[PDB]
């Protein structure tokens, strides 16, 4: 296994499946990888109630799930009709382990 | 007195011999007294005007204008030169030449540096040995006394290679090539207005080429057309009933000019527009609007260019409705030849009466901020600077239920459901308002019956439905559930397309004629649960495209909205 | 060559060429003033330069001005110095060219009220951000990039946005237009260095000054944030044309003059030879 | 649904499953619900690349797992020996859809 | 009653009061001495108290003990004022109770070498802390609670955990642990707030200074932290015998003395009626 | 002279007559030459060493020491002194009482007030006709002559209902009760060390009512003892030869004293040790340190008290190797009768020599910091202040393996693989060494010879093991990878119980004689990956109980560590 961090991908603005009709390549950050040296007593004791039905059966998470802390800001392009569109917040820029 | 060109042009090497003459100058002269004297400039100028040394090489003769060598050249006097150009590499020199430093009153004359010697002649190819590198252009005032403004030999050329037989010739044209002498002259005097534009060429005959080159010559303009009509209009009439804006176009006119002299830096300053005094009233509510155009007009099967000045009448202030006068205003035109200008004005004023009965219904399941009707000022999409708000007045003094509302777009107020507890009793089951409509400026004021009935049942509403139309996501989510804004207690479902990122997004509104509009009218913006999807200063997630003062402009498949937290989804 | 703000703080070392610099200033902004000239022309500010994007470039140009003695040509005061889509790849690829490119897209993209279409003020600073702060390769690429059909010309003339930074409601006079640059001092410094870097000449194998094309692309980008701000007429595919936003109608008995400043954008053989140059 | 928050709870500290022999009771404080209005266009792009196998088969998250933010400093207690024993950590005090 | 600070305040609002307050305090710490006394005896410097758990409490405690003109009792200077299992459980499920007790709790259980079992001075420090800004009902619910096996008076000995804060490596004579602790100035006053509201005598039918249990209560609280601890000494049910860590071996011919002091802790009908009233 | 007690004890009432007797005060006395004059104080002090006023009212006897009263009370007298306590509830007041204010120069004399008046000798129970309720205790001095030290008869309740028969008796007693005249005096003189407590039962008789009141006296102590030997030891020979350190007790012996008056205070200025002169090495390496402790002793079947000086001789800095002396010193010991002491000391040099050979081996697949062997002067582990550190000298001076240092508890040196490179090649397959013990006061060495033999075959390492033994978590990933501090190349599983949080928890350790072990020891501290379960400074995740120092001190089921994060997981 490999822990979590930043990994990178070059991909076409309409293999997002946003909608947008653009051709050109953007960069894009995600987080990836798997967390093991990362759970806290939190996490067993939540997990050993869950165990043995003590919760009100709701949705709880007893895994720490790797999660962006902070985004980009603007990527801006253009696309097949001559208009250009700025997309918010579309790749990561720190990956922890939250 | 002026010259016939701006800036002139000649090769320079090294060694040349004293006695050598490089050019001729010529000034086209104004009356007939006149004699043209020509004086050198004491500097000669190098790059970007900077003195290099006073000038003791090129002298000149003042009657017959000719810059020629009165001393000598050697390497050592443009090494003395090239040393002074402050870091530039020397590439050609200028004199200035005074007559009586800018076009008409000087004229500045280049000189290109060679560091070679004299090329052979028959090292010269016929193009460098007819005409220069830098073609001229020629400049004649307008009805002018014609005289000489050109000359063909190359003066250094026919001195060092006097054994070639070089000729020059040009193609009812009011220039002539002189025989057995090269000057080049004008036989009657000119108009811009006929003809404006001169393009001939030259031809020069070498032993043997026949080299063609051509030959501008343009004709300059005086103030010699007073302004005309276009066609007998003097006058202009125009009716003051409905607009009564800061700054609306009342009434316009075209005034016709030959003349271009006046140019945009001085038009200011020359066509002068003044509006004739006698009624306070006009110079405080009105005002005198001028601009220029200018135009191609045709003389005898050319293209000349005049100018269209079109002189307007603009309001000042928002004029108040109980004006009524009419009048008529006076223009003066002074082309420094005056012209003058009317303009007949009618200020009418409005009425602002309404019909006698308004009859409308409204459900019993109906919500908070829902529009039912439309009360307006007959005249309803006329106004544009008045004021008119309007009001309610229950006379039973119990069942306040509707509300009013002023949009001032139409200038019109929306009857929209505020209180939801007065409409569900028994009791207040038949409503008499009386609507007032107001007027901001004068307290003029009219007013009308509103009877309105509350008809239906009742049906009790779901603790698993939201509060806003726009969290339900689907169809049948949204058909089968109510909100805040709808007029009937469910909410409608609009169903788009897939064009991709377009206008027609479906989506769940209130009313589907007043919700995903593209405006956040009066009643919208109370409240910001009844429309977010026209309404909200947020951010939408997915691909979209934002609405111009806010809202959702476009979006891509199904946008759904939670306007607690400012957001929206766009998404298939 | 000493830059004139390190001048400046040599010439505030000394207390007559200081005196005679102040004179002069105030004079400025007989027997006084040429005193005060014949002083300054052995000053370390005679023939001072500036830099392109260098610290406090304002300031440089406002000691620059301020001891010019005044016309058509001015000298700069400078240091002598489908392709547009992999172009636009190869900027959103870095981390500095996306970040102002973006920057500039979503400043001048943004529409205020009907009748205004964009601040143009901010995208023009925007603009002036980009072209200043991104290395040559990058922001050259992109400008002027060799095309063969519709889509790639439409491309590279929707490169400067122009439909905020270059159109406007009406075409003013280039000559009031050129007016309204010189009040400037930014302005005036980037149109006094296109008018040194790529006037055309008779007498090189290129046409340009000592054949240096570079300085003809630096001095043309070094316009787009302004208000003489060049871009293309059209999307035409190899005729390279470029103008500023003006024509020479209403110009009077200056016609000449105004086509003879026109025709160093539209039909100068250095900048044409410069583009399809850098286009091979 | 309801949203992502505190919810508290009573526990013996047998009941942890820790390996704590006590008898206490101590209070706790963990994060529940589902977050549904906190996604952004990151989440739809890596999405989309995951639907389309994109990825180099990893262990990635598309959905945003409601974890604390921070957490209590220490809860410490008595058991059947008579020995003291202080937790860190075991609780949260700031729910956060991150 | 204004207390000592606010004295002090009212004091150093005139010269002559400031000036005797000084003058006396410059001789303790004949006919100069008698002068300041006869002044200071209408000051309302005199008859000050303070308070318990107030804002700065040493400095009023260090301006009433520089003022006492020195023997076994000594005057107050304050305001004239499973159960264990469950007594836990309520202070872990509050929020200021459980930070507190979590906090002496792991500081007084920090084992640093073989030799020492702990810091004691943080120790006590961290029990002065929970002893002072908790509200009584947590407080005194933990530490008198009835019992009736062994399980619960052993929960209730080891309350103030007492491994660190009471026991040592000797039992020091009481009549030197009494002097060290009258050295101190917190530790004095608190001597002597316990000294003032859990006497024994013979005229009231609870033993007790005007029938008054929770002063008496509160006067034995507030000694945990400080040299003079009392704890339990053993875990008998029903009983309740409280003394601090002495004995009066290697007392001399103070054995009266002694034992007349440390009866006040083991004999006490006042406190032993307080601690099993407040039980039932 | 010294009172017999130290408070005494009376009730007042509200107008109580003048001339009305309220008690006798007794001083017992020191010499046949001394009468007990009697002052009173000049104030009425209150609570806590206040006073109200002027002694006015209670007048004494000199000769028989009898407190009366001179003037008559009113309730205005007594307002006017509960209004001068301060805040207090006037409650008790006291005189007093100087004889020729602390005991034995001064006798404070208490009075309880009652708001009521004399009750009716009907009214009056014969508890509180016979005794006080404050019960007396009595104080003499040893060795004095005896005189009369109490009386039982309550003065105004004989004064004021004197016609109610009431007799008072005592029960080889030194004291007595007089006949006919209820005084109590002694009959001999007394000494604490044959018997220090008397409680006897005094008895009243009332008409009718028999009651019993204890009656304590104590006997108190002069220093009528001098010091003794427990039984003859007056030497103590001792040997300082192995500890040497800076603090270490070298001999004690005893000190028997019946005496208890030089009490702890002033045991210091009294009981003087004083370690005779002679020689400055003595009184530089050597103190003489004394505390006392008290013991019960018989004397005729009852337990009386008295102290045991433990006098021992404890070193003073860390002696070095090199000294080879004797000495005997003298002790001077003070009861301020005076004794001697005396100590034979010799201090005997230590040799330091090594065995001639260590022969040892080690495995070709172990890795760096693998413990091999010790190297340990002889007398190993009774070494305490004396620092031995230990080299290597190797002599080929090409393969450089193995590495020292010496783990100062038990001053011995570990032998562990340093160079994982040198060991593996087949060139330096017998490496000898030269042990060399050194020493850091005096330079004195040894040297010894170190043949090592590397030996096995070689297999090479996974690709997917980690650097650590403890990051692996089952059995089967522990012993089938290897780690660092492993000296065979392999890592070793040991597993604990299910008894909860306990020290044998189950986990993969290199050496399981060394990791799991509760050590930090010099060889596992120098890189953090060999054993972070004995080593690490940070968290625990689970039940757990942490090390004193620093480690893992018990845990619940498995226990591994990430040294790279400073982390451990307890958990089964
Ligand atoms: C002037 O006339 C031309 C004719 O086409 C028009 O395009 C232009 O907008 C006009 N300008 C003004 C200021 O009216
Ligand atoms: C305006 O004035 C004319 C003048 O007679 C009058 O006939 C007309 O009724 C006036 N308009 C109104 C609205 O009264
Ligand atoms: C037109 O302007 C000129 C210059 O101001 C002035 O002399 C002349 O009188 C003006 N014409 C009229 C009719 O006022
Ligand atoms: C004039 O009318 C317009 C249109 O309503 C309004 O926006 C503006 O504020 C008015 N100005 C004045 C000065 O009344
Ligand atoms: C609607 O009702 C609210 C509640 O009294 C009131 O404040 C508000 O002014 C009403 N709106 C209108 C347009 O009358
Ligand atoms: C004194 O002797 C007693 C006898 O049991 C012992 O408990 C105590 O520890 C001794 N104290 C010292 C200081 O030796
Ligand atoms: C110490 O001194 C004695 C005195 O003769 C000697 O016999 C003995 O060998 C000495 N010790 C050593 C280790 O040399
Ligand atoms: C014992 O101490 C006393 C007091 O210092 C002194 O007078 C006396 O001489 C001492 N005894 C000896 C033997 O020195
Ligand atoms: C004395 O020896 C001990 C034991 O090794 C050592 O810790 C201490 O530092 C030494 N002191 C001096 C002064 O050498
Ligand atoms: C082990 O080898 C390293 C590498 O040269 C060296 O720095 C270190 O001192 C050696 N350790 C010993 C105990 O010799
Ligand atoms: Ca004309
Ligand atoms: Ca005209
Ligand atoms: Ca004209
Ligand atoms: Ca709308
Ligand atoms: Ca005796
Ligand atoms: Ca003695
Ligand atoms: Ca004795
Ligand atoms: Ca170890």
């Amino acid at each position: 296994a490999r822990p979590c961090g930043l990994r990178e991908l070059e991909v076409r603005v309409s293999e997002l499946g946003l909608g947008y009709a653009s051709d050109e390549t953007v960069l894009f950050r995600y987080c990836a990888g798997a967390c093991e040296a990362a759970a806290r007593v939190y996490d067993l004791g939540l997990r050993r109630l869950r165990q043995r039905r003590r919760l009100r059966r709701e949705r709880v998470r007893a895994q720490p799930c790797c999660r962006p802390t902070a985004y980009e800001d603007e990527v801006s392009f253009l696309d097949a009709h001559s208009r250009y569109h700025t997309v918010h917040e579309l790749s990561a820029r720190e990956c922890a382990c939250v | 007195l002026y010259f016939s060109r701006d800036a002139y042009w000649e090769k320079l090497y090294v060694d040349q011999a004293a006695g050598t003459p490089l050019l001729y100058v010529h000034a086209l002269r104004d009356a007939p007294e006149e004699v043209p004297s020509f004086r050198l400039g004491q500097h000669l100028y190098g790059t970007y005007r900077t003195r290099l040394h006073e000038n003791n090489w090129i002298c000149i003769q003042e009657d017959t204008g000719l810059l020629y060598l009165n001393r000598s050249l050697d390497h050592s006097s443009w090494e003395k030169l090239s040393v002074r150009n402050h870091g530039f590499p020397l590439l050609t020199v200028y004199l200035k030449v005074f007559l009586s430093c800018q076009w008409p009153g000087c004229a500045r004359v280049y000189f290109s540096f060679f560091n070679t010697s004299f090329p052979a002649c028959s090292s010269l190819k016929p193009r460098e040995l007819c005409f220069p590198e830098t073609r001229p252009s020629f400049r004649i005032r307008e009805n002018r006394p014609p005289g000489t403004f050109h000359q063909f030999r190359l003066l250094p050329v026919q001195f060092l290679c006097p054994n070639i037989s070089v000729a020059y010739r040009l193609l009812g044209l009011p220039f002539r090539c002189a025989p057995d002498s090269l000057e080049v002259s004008t036989r009657w005097a000119l108009d811009r207005e006929q003809r404006e534009k001169y393009e001939l060429v030259a031809v020069c005959t070498v032993h043997e080429e026949v080299v063609m080159v051509p030959f501008p010559v343009t004709v300059y303009d005086e103030d010699d057309s007073a302004p005309t009509f276009p066609a007998g209009v003097d006058t202009a009439s125009a009716v003051v009933e409905f607009k009564r804006k800061e700054d609306t176009v009342v009434a316009t006119l075209r005034v016709f000019d030959a003349d271009v002299v006046p140019a945009s830096g001085e038009l200011v300053r020359r066509y002068t527009s003044t509006l004739l005094p006698g009624d306070t009233w006009a110079q405080q509510t009105f005002r005198v609007e001028h601009w220029p155009n200018e135009t191609s007009v045709q003389a005898n099967g050319s293209f000349v260019r005049a100018t269209v000045h079109d002189y307007r009448l603009v309001l000042n202030r928002n004029l108040s409705i109980s004006e009524n006068r009419t009048m008529q205003l006076a223009v003066l035109v002074n082309d420094s030849g005056v012209l003058l200008l009317h303009f007949n004005v009618s200020v009418l004023p409005v009425s602002l009466h309404l019909p006698s009965t308004y009859s409308l219904s409204v459900s019993r399941r109906a919500r908070r901020f829902a529009q039912i009707g439309k009360v307006c000022v007959e005249n309803c999409q006329a106004f544009s600077g008045i004021n008119v708000q309007y009001k309610l007045h229950s006379s039973g003094a119990n069942c306040s239920t509707l509300g009013v509302v002023t949009s001032a777009e139409d200038t019109s107020g929306i009857l929209f459901v505020n209180d939801t507890k007065a409409l569900r009793r028994p009791k207040c089951a038949e409503l008499h308002y009386m609507v007032v409509a107001t007027d901001q400026q004068t307290s003029r004021q009219a007013q009308a019956q509103l009877l309105v009935t509350v008809e239906g049942s009742y049906v009790a509403e779901e603790a698993g439905c939201p509060l806003s139309c726009a969290v339900s996501k689907r169809r049948l989510e949204c058909e089968e559930c109510g909100g805040l804004g709808s007029p009937t207690g469910r909410c409608e479902w609009r169903q788009g397309d897939g064009k991709g990122i377009t206008r027609n997004f479906s989506t769940c509104s209130p009313s589907t004629k007043t919700c995903p509009d593209g405006h956040c009218d009066v009643v919208e913006t109370q409240d910001i649960n009844i429309c977010p999807q026209d309404c909200l200063r947020g951010s939408i997630v997915g691909g979209h495209e934002p609405g111009e003062p806010r809202g959702i402009k476009a979006g891509y498949g199904t946008c759904n909205c939670f306007p607690e937290e400012e957001k929206c989804f766009c998404e298939p | 060559p000493v830059d004139c703000v390190r001048a400046n703080e040599l010439c505030a070392a000394e207390s007559n060429c200081s005196s005679r610099y102040r004179t002069l200033r105030q004079c400025l902004a007989n027997k006084e003033c040429q005193a005060a000239l014949e002083v300054l022309q052995e000053s370390p500010l005679y023939d001072c330069r500036c830099k392109r994007g260098m610290k406090k470039e304002l300031q440089c140009l406002q000691i620059y001005w301020s001891i010019h003695l005044g016309e058509f040509y001015e000298a700069s005061p400078y240091e002598p110095v489908n392709h547009c889509l992999d172009a636009a790849k190869a900027c959103n690829l870095n981390d500095n060219c996306k970040k102002l490119r973006s920057s500039y897209i979503s400043i001048c993209n943004r529409e205020i009220s009907p009748t205004e279409r964009c601040n143009r003020r901010k995208c023009h600073k925007a603009l002036r951000q980009f072209f200043d702060r991104v290395p040559s390769e990058y922001t050259y690429r992109m400008l002027f990039c060799s095309c063969q059909d519709q889509a790639c010309a439409e491309r590279r003339r929707q490169t400067i946005l122009p439909s905020c930074s270059y159109e406007d409601k009406e075409k003013p006079n280039c000559l009031d237009l050129r007016g309204v640059c010189r009040t400037d001092h930014l302005c005036r410094s980037r149109l006094a260095d296109f008018h040194a870097n790529c006037r055309a000449s008779y007498q090189t194998v290129t046409s340009c000054p000592a054949d240096n094309y570079q300085a003809c692309l630096g001095s043309y980008a070094g316009m787009i944030g302004f208000d003489m701000t060049p871009n293309y007429v059209d999307s035409s595919p190899t005729g390279i044309v470029v103008s500023p936003w003006c024509s020479c109608r209403g110009s009077g008995n200056m016609e000449e003059e105004c086509e003879k400043f026109l025709r160093d954008f539209t039909e100068n053989p250095c900048l044409r030879n410069a583009i399809q140059a850098f286009g091979n």
